[PDB]
């Protein structure tokens, strides 16, 4: 259901699978591992990509 | 502001 999200907070990655980002930036939501952590990859920059915690975006598309 | 644990 949930394809954009807007990231609300930096987050640097604690493992090699994780995505490292900073507050307001666009994810494009690829999958999910849980209800806390989603999957996908950085609008305009989609070789910035990994897991991600969900309390750390508001969703914005779909 | 805490990050949930992976599992």
């Amino acid at each position: 259901k949930v394809r954009r999200v807007k990231t609300i907070y930096d987050c640097q990655a604690d493992n090699d699978d994780e995505l490292t980002f900073i507050e307001g930036e666009v994810i494009i939501v690829t999958g999910e591992e849980d209800q806390e952590w989603w999957i996908g990859h950085i609008e305009g920059q989609p070789e910035r990509k990994g897991v991600f915690p969900v309390s750390f975006v508001h969703i914005l598309s779909d | 502001i805490k990050k949930p644990v992976r599992r």
